[PDB]
């Protein structure tokens, strides 16, 4: 596959990085420390969701609906791992700590995931879109 | 309305 | 392909 100008390709990993990072920081990371990687792995995502939110058009109606979707479904798993990073703050220093963020590495781990499932869904878009 | 949604949570995170 | 590899990384 020729990743010339693709610009979804490229956000996508820059997102995926963005959650690596996160997930190996946090371990050596204040609580304030947090809000700034999490902002990372937020505007990431609005790149792609961007660029993907002009590339739409240009699909068949079938896919332009299926994407949509993992679209907003995108936003739902960044809404929580900020919740879940909310929780890190207000329990840093407690026992509860521990937890909280596991939760936000899980969290921020599944909205990786669904941005590659996104990369998939457009790709097929994309198929679709030449043979007709 | 999805970018709208995204930014207000990005807003949120910044403050 | 580094998709795939960042991915791998993760899990």
């Amino acid at each position: 596959l020729d990743r010339t100008d693709d610009l979804v390709y490229l956000n996508v990993m820059e997102l995926v990085r963005a959650v690596l990072e996160l997930k190996n920081e946090l371990s050596q990371l204040p609580p304030e420390g947090y809000v700034v990687v999490v902002k990372n792995v937020g505007l990431t995502l609005r790149k792609l969701i961007g660029s993907v939110d002009d590339l739409l058009p240009s699909l068949p109606s079938s896919s332009r609906t299926e994407i949509e979707g993992t679209q907003k479904l995108l936003n739902k798993d960044l809404a929580e791992l900020i919740n879940k990073m909310r929780l890190a703050q207000q329990n840093a220093v407690t026992s509860l700590s521990e937890e909280a963020k596991r939760q936000m590495l899980t969290a921020s781990h599944t909205l990786a995931v669904d941005a590659k499932n996104l990369l998939d869904a457009v790709d097929q878009a994309k198929v679709l879109a030449n043979l007709a | 309305s999805n970018l709208s949604e995204l930014d207000r949570l990005l807003l949120e995170l910044n403050a």
